C-alpha cells in the first residue's frame, strides 16, 4: 500500500539497508502533512452520503442518455450501482488521504478498472463527470481548510487522470 | 506491505466503512508520537552492529556447543551466515518499528523462516535466544537505558515504543520456535 | 545520490508514475529537517580542521602501535594521510548532512573501503577510534543545537557501523 | 541521479571543499521556496492528461500530415506510442522540477532520445512542437493562469519555478532537434 | 496437445494397430461436419465478450456477497481477474471445440486450476456457476437459439456440436468443483 | 501480418522446420475460402462511402449527446473525423478480408486504440454503435452471398469484441 | 502432435487469442485435403504386410553385407526386428496421414532415432533403401489416386530426409 | 512478415485505398495457381537434403581450397556449419515461395547475413556459388526436369513459379556478395 | 563433491582432529594404487558405448514388454532417453571410481532419481537390471576378463578396485529400487 | 583446446582465482605422463602413411559394398578422400597426444562430424572399422612402449566412442 | 572441496563428458606430489601444539596493544580463543595439504572470515603476524624436506593473501 | 584458450602436418623445465597482494594527481576498482605463465581493455606504470632476488622464465597504451 512509509521502507529493503537519515526525514513529511489530509478524510467521512448523491446527480444530469434502454443506468438497480461506485471511490479517496499515498485507490479502485468498465459498458466520462463535479464544487474554507482542500483536490485529480 | 495507517484502512474496508472519528484518534496519536518513533528507530540502527554481535556472541557463550565441530556456528562461513541472519532480523524489526506495523516483518522475513531453519538444521532454540538478547538490547537503547551508551534526548515517555518493539522481537521468536 | 528526493523519484520512476501525494509529502520532510542538518554541516565546515586534528590525535593516542615500523603510521607522510582520510570522511559527512542522506559517504567513502583498507593494511579500529572520539566529543548546546547534534551523531554512527 | 542538493555537493567535491557559506545560501532558498515547488509539481501532475493530449493534438492540427498515410501518428498504435512518449517526457520534466535539477531527465530520458527517434523515423521537429506546447501549458498551470482552470492557493511569485520548469522543456526540445 | 485425429492415433498406437476401417469412419464424419464445427466456433468467438460478461454478471446477481467487501469479486482488480478467467476458460473451450478434443483444455487450462483457486481463496462453487451460464449461452449460440441474437445459416442439425461443447464446459465445472 | 500463411510459416520457422504437409494443407484453406472473403472485400470497396455514411449516421442518431459542447462530436471537424475513423476501420476490414486474417485491423486499428480513445475521450460505445449497425444492416443475398456475409460479419464482430 | 489444428491453436494460445478467421480458414484445408491422405492411410492400412515385406527385402538385397557376422542383420531375430522397424515407420506414416501432419512420425519415430541407430549400429542407409524402394514402387492410379499418392510420397520423402 | 496478400495491403494502405478491382485480380491468379505453388514448395522440401549436400559439395569440387587447411569448410565443425547454412537458406527460400513474397527471407535470413559472413571470414563468393547451385537444382525440381528424379503430377506450365523461386535465390545471392 | 582425501578430512573435522598416522595410511595406499585406479577408469570409459548399449539391450531382451506399445522403451524417443540415462549413470560411476568416493554419484546423480523415475513412470526394476548388467561388464573390464576384449597391462591385483566399482553400481541399484 | 593446463586454468578463471596448489599439482601430471604420449605421437608422425594405408585397406576389405555405385567409395576420388579422412583423424590423434587432451580431435574432428557423415552418406561403421583395425593392430613392445601404447589406444577408443 | 580430482571431475561433469586423457593425467599429478604434501601434513599433525603456541606468542609480542581493555585479547578467554583460531587454521592447512587443494581452508576458514572478523573486531594483521611468523620460522630439512616445506609455505602464503 | 602445446598444434595444423621432430624438441624442453615454471608461478601467486598493492601504491606516489579530486583513484570505490584491476591483470599474467602462452591473457583480459579504459576515462599511461611496476616485482620474485623476501629452492637458471613473465607484462602494457 503505497505511502511515504512503505515507499521508503521498500527502497531500503531492496538495497538491504537499515533505515537511515533520508528514511527518517521522509517520515517527518508524514508528521507535517497528516493534519491537512486527515482533516479532508474526516470531512469526507462525515459528509459522504451528500457528496456522493450530488456527484451521481451531476453525472446523470450531464449524461441523461445513460438512462436510455441498453445503457449503464437503464434501470433503478443500475442507477444505484452507479452511486454505489461513486461512494466506493470516495471511500478509497478517504483511505488514500488517511494513508498519505494513493495505495488504497490504486489497488482497490484503479487496478483492473479499465477492463471492468470496458466489459460492462460503463463509460469513463460518466465517472469523470461525477469526480470533476465533486472537485469543482469544493469550497474553502467553507468545506475544509485550504490545505485539506488541496489534498482533497489532488486525490480527485489523481482519480480523474486514471480514467483518461 | 502495510503500515499503521493502511492497517487501519484494511480493517475499515472489511466493513466498507470510511475512516473517521475513533479510528483517526489512534492514528493522530501515531503522528503526535512520531518524533519519539523516529528516535527509537535511530537508536536501533545507530547501534546495529553492537546489538547484532553482542546477541550472536551471547547466544554462543551460553551454548558453546554451537562453535564446537558440528555446531551450527562452527566455521567462519557459518558464523558469518548467523551474524548476517541476526542483522537481517534486526533490520526487519527496525522496519516494523518505523512503520508501526509488523506487516513487513511477517511477509518479507518470518514467512517461511522456521521451514528454512529446520531444513538447514539451524537450531531454532538458539535462534530464539539470539533474538531475545537483541530484544533486551534494542529495548534498552530505545529507552536510553543501555549501560555502555547514553545519548542526549528530550526527556519523555517511550514505554509504548519499547513494548511495541519488544512485541516485534517476540513475534520473530514465536514464529521461529 | 541517496536522499529523500532521489529515493522518492527513483521509486516513482521504477513504477512509471508521476510524482503523487506521498512523493510530495516525503519532500516536506526535507523542508522540516533541513534546518537541523544544515546547522550541523555548517558547524563542521567552519571547524573541520580542529575536529580532524582532535580525531587524528585521538586515534594515535589510542593506537600508538601504528607508529611502529611497518604499520599504517610508521612515517610522517603516512600519518598525514591518516588525518587527510579523517578529513575526507568529515567532508563526506558534511556532504551527507547537506544532501540529507547517506549517498555521498556511501558512494565516495564507504564503497570499496573494505578492499582498500585490507589491501593497504589500514586497521578499521583506527578509523572507528577517530569517529567514536569525534562523536563522544560533541557537546550540546555548546557546539550546536540538540537536533543538529542528533544529525551529526547519526552520520558518525552510520560511518562507524560501516567498518563494523 | 542528482537533486538540487547533491548538485552542490558534486561541485564542492571537485574542489575538495566543505559545503558552507554562500553554498548553503541558495539551498536555504530552495528549502524556503519548497512549498511553492511542491505546488508547481502538483499543478503539472494534476493536469497531466490534459497537458499531453492537448500538446499531441496540437502538434497534429498544425501538421495534419502526421495522420495521413505514412505519417508518424498514423494508425492507433503510433498515436498511442506518441501520446505515451508525451506522457513520459512530462513525467521526467516533473521529476526534474521536483528535484530542482535536470539530472534525472538527462540521464533517464534525454540520454539517447534523438538517436532513437532518428532510427525510428520519429519526426524530431514535430516532437519539439509537442514539447513546446506542453511547456506552454505547464508554465500556465504553474502560475495559475491556465485559461480553462483556476485553483485556490496563497498568492505569490512563482516566476522562478515557471522559468525553471520552462528550462526543463527547453532542454528536452534542444536535445531532440 | 491432441485433436480428434491424433486422439484416434494415440488409441490405435496403444495396440500397435494401423488406423483404418471403422476408426476412419468416425473421422470422416468429423470432416463431413467440418463446416458446422467451424460455424459453432465462430458463434462462440463472435459473441465472446457477451458470453463472458453475462456469465460473470449472472454469477454475481445470484450471489451478491461476491461483491460485498471481503467477496472474491470485490474491488476492480478482483472483478477484472474474474472476467479474465471467464474469458480464458471460454477461449480454451473454443479451442477444444475447434479441435474436437478436450486435450488442450485439460492440459493448458484445467490442470491445476482447482489447486490454484483453493490457494487464492477463489470460490469454486461460484466459478462452476459462471461456467454453467457460459455453457447455457454458448450452447444457445451454437444452435442459433440465443434470444438477443440470430444469424443467417444453412438450416441443419448441430445437436452433436452443442452436446460436445456442453461436455467441455461440464468438464471445467467438475474439475473446479 | 496474421494470416494462414504467416501463422503457418512462423510456426515452422520457430521450430526450424521446412514447410511440411500440415503447412501445405492449411494453405489449401486459403484456396477454398478466398472466394467468400474476396467477395465481401470487393463489395466493401465498391460501396464503402455509403456504408460509412450510414454507420456514422447510426452512431450520432443513437448518441446525440456527442454533439454537446465538450464531447467527441461538438464540431463539424470532430464529426468528420468520426466518419473518417469508421472509414479507416472499414478499410482495415477490407484489408483483413483480403489477407484472410485479422493482422491489418489488429496492427493498424486495434493496437493502442484503447489508449487513444481514453486519452481523446472517444467513447467505445459510439464505435460499437457504428459497427453493430453495419453488421445488422447486412442483407443476404441482397448485398452479398451467404459466405461473403458470414466473413463480413465475423470481421465486424471481431472489431466489436476489441472494444468490449 | 503437429497438425493444422494443433499448429493453429498453439499459435492462437501463445498470443492469448480466441480462434479467428485465419484459424477457421486453416481448418478448411483439413476438410479439403483429408480425402487424399485418408485414402493413402487406408491403402497403407490394408496392405502394410506386403509393403513392409517388399521394403525389407529391398534393403537386404541392396545391402547383403548386413547379414555378415557382427552387422545389424546377422541373425534371424535381428532381420525380423528390421522388418518390424519398417512396419513401425509405415504405421507412423499411416498415423501422420490420418493426422494430416508429421506429428506422429516426428515424436514416435524420428525423435531420438539418430542416437538409437548410432548406439545400436543400424546404418541409416538401410532404412533409406527400404523407404526409397517403397516410394518409387508406388504406382498411380493402380495403388491409389494421384493425390493420395502425392501424400504418400511426401510422407516417405519426409522420413528419408530425416535420415540424411 | 508479409505474404502475397498483405504485400498488396501495405501498398494500398500507403494510398489509404481499399483493395479492389485490379488489385484483387493478381491475388485471384495467386489463388488460381495455388495448387501449383504447393507442388513447387513440396518439390523443394521433398528433396531438401539432396539440394543442400549437392550444392555444398558442388561449391567444394569447384574450389578445393575450401577444404585445405585454413579453408572455411576445413574441419567437420565448419563443414557442418556450412551444410547447416545451406539448409537454412533453402528453408527461408521455401518459406518465401510458400508465401509468394520475399519478406520472411529478407527479414529473418538475409537481414545482416553478409555482415556476419564478413565478420566470420565466411567466403561470400563461395556462398553465392552454393546458392546458385541450389537455385539450379530447385528450379529443376519445380519444373520436374531434374536429371535423377521424375514425379507424377498433372502436366502444366510452372514457368512463373520457377522464375519466382529463382528470384528468391538471386536475392540471397545478391545480398551476400 | 568429495573425493577419497576430503572424505577423510570431513571425518577428522567432525572431531576437530588433524589428519595423521593411521588416517594417512589409508590415503597413502590410495596413492600407491593410483595407477591401477587410472587403468580401471580408462577401461570403463574406453568401452563406454559397449557397456551402455549391451546393458540396455540386455534389459530389453529379458523383458520384451519394454519395447511393446506402452512399454517404457517404446518409440525411438524413449529408447534414446534410456540409452542416455544408462550413459549418464555409467559416467557418474566412472567419476566416483576416479575420485575414490561416491559423493559425486550421490549428490549429482542419485539424489532424487527414484522420485523422477516414479513420476515419469520409468520402470525402476528394469532400471536396476540395466545397472546390474553394466556392473557385470564394467567389473569384467576392470579385471581385464571381458570376453570380447583383452588389453595389455602390467599383471597385478585389482580386486579392490573391482569391488569398489561394484559397490557404486550397487548403490545406484538400491537407490533406484 | 582441452588439456590439463586449459582445464585447470579455465576452472580457476571461472572462480576468479590465481593458480593454487591443485592447479600446480595437476600440471605435474603433464610432466610425468608427457613422455608416454609424446612417444606415441612421434611413432604416429613417423609412420602415419603406412598406418593410414592399412586402416583404409582394412575398412574396404571389410565393407566392399562401399565400392558399389552410389556408395561412399564408388570412385577413385571417393576412396582417396576416405584414406585422406583416416589420415586427418590420425593427425588429430597425434595432436591430441601432444596436447595431452582430446581438444584437437574434439574441435577439429568430432564436432559436427555426425551431421557431415549423415549428409554425405558416410557410414560411421566404416570409420569405426578403420580405427578398430588400427587399435587392434598395435603391437607392444614392437611398435612402441607399453605406456605409449596405452595412450595411443585410449585416443583411438575415444574416437571410436564418438561414432557410437 | 577443491582438489585436482574434484576440479577435473567438475569440469568433465559440466561438459557431460566421461573422464578422458587429460583428466587421468591430472590425477597423476596427485600420485607424484602427494608425498611432499602428506609429509608436511604429517609434521604439522604431530607438532601443531608447539607451532600454534609460537605463532600465538608471536602475534601478542608484536601486538601487545591487543591485551588492552576493549581489544581482541583483553581477557584470558579471548587470548585462548586467539590461539584456538590459529590452531583451527593450522588444522585446515593440514586438511588442505592432505586434500592437495585449498578446498578445506577456503570453505571452513576463509569463507565469511572478513565479515566475522569485522563484526568481532579481530584485526587481520594479528592473524597475518601469526602466519608470517610460522612461515618464516620453517627450517629445511630440519622441520621437513624441501618440497614438504614448499607445500607448507605455499599453504601459509595462501592464507596470508586471504587476509590482505 | 591455447597452451604451449596446442600453440604448436595450431601451427602444424595450418600446414596439415603431424607434430614431430623439431616441434617436439621445444615441448620436451618445456616439460624438462616444468618444475621451474611451477615455482615461478608459485612465486607470483604467493606474493600477489604484495605485488599489486605495491604497484598501485607506486603508480600513485609517482603521480599524486591520481588521488586528487577528479583523479581516477580518488574515492575508495575507484581505488578499490584500481586495486582489483591490478589483481586481475596479475592473475591473467600468472595464467599465461602457467600455460606457457599468452592466449588466455589476450583473449580473456587484454581483449578490449584499452577501449574500456578510454570509455571509463581510466588513465592508460598510469595503468602501464602500475603494470611495469608489477613486472619489476614479479620478475624479482621469479629469480628470488626480491629485496624483502628470499625463499629456499634448488639454485638454477630461471632467466628464460623471467624473460617470459616479463614478455607477458609487456604485452599488457603495449595493448593498454
Amino acid at each position: 500500500m503505497k505511502s511515504v512509509i512503505t515507499t521508503t521502507i521498500s527502497a531500503a529493503d531492496a538495497a538491504g539497508r537499515f533505515p537511515s537519515s533520508s528514511d527518517l526525514e521522509s517520515i517527518q513529511g508524514n508528521i507535517q502533512r497528516a493534519a491537512a489530509r486527515l482533516e479532508a478524510a474526516q470531512k469526507l467521512s462525515g459528509n459522504h452520503e451528500a457528496v456522493v448523491k450530488e456527484a451521481g446527480d451531476a453525472c446523470f444530469a450531464k449524461y441523461s442518455y445513460l438512462k436510455n434502454a441498453g445503457e449503464a443506468g437503464d434501470s433503478p438497480e443500475k442507477i444505484n450501482k452507479c452511486y454505489r461506485d461513486i461512494d466506493h471511490y470516495m471511500r478509497l479517496i478517504n483511505y488514500s488521504l488517511v494513508v498519505g499515498g494513493t495505495g488504497p485507490v490504486d489497488e482497490w479502485g484503479i487496478a483492473g478498472s479499465r477492463e471492468v468498465y470496458r466489459a460492462l459498458n460503463l463509460p469513463g466520462s460518466a465517472y469523470i463527470a461525477a469526480f470533476t463535479f465533486t472537485r469543482d464544487r469544493l469550497c474553502v474554507p467553507r468545506d475544509m481548510s485550504s490545505q485539506a482542500g488541496v489534498e482533497f483536490t489532488s486525490a480527485l485529480d489523481y482519480v480523474i487522470n486514471s480514467l483518461c | 506491505m502495510l503500515d499503521a495507517f493502511s492497517r487501519v484502512v484494511v480493517t475499515s474496508d472489511a466493513k466498507a466503512a470510511y475512516v473517521g472519528g475513533s479510528d483517526l484518534q489512534s492514528l493522530k496519536s501515531f503522528i503526535n508520537d512520531g518524533n519519539k518513533r523516529l528516535d527509537a528507530v535511530n537508536y536501533i540502527v545507530s547501534n546495529a552492529s553492537c546489538i547484532v554481535s553482542d546477541a550472536v556472541s551471547g547466544m554462543i557463550c551460553e551454548n558453546p556447543g554451537l562453535i564446537a565441530p558440528g555446531g551450527n556456528c562452527y566455521t567462519n562461513r557459518r558464523m558469518a551466515a548467523c551474524l548476517r541472519d541476526g542483522e537481517i532480523i534486526l533490520r526487519y524489526v527496525s522496519y516494523a518499528l518505523l512503520a508501526g506495523d509488523s506487516s513487513v516483518l511477517d511477509d518479507r522475513c518470518l514467512n517461511g523462516l522456521k521451514e528454512t531453519y529446520i531444513a538447514l538444521g539451524v537450531p531454532t532454540a538458539s535462534s530464539s535466544r539470539a533474538v531475545s538478547i537483541m530484544k533486551a538490547t534494542a529495548t534498552a537503547f530505545i529507552t536510553n537505558t543501555a549501560s555502555g551508551r547514553k545519548v542526549e534526548v528530550a526527556a519523555g515517555d517511550c514505554q509504548a515504543l519499547q513494548a511495541e518493539a519488544a512485541s516485534y522481537f517476540d513475534k520473530v521468536g514465536s514464529s521461529i520456535d
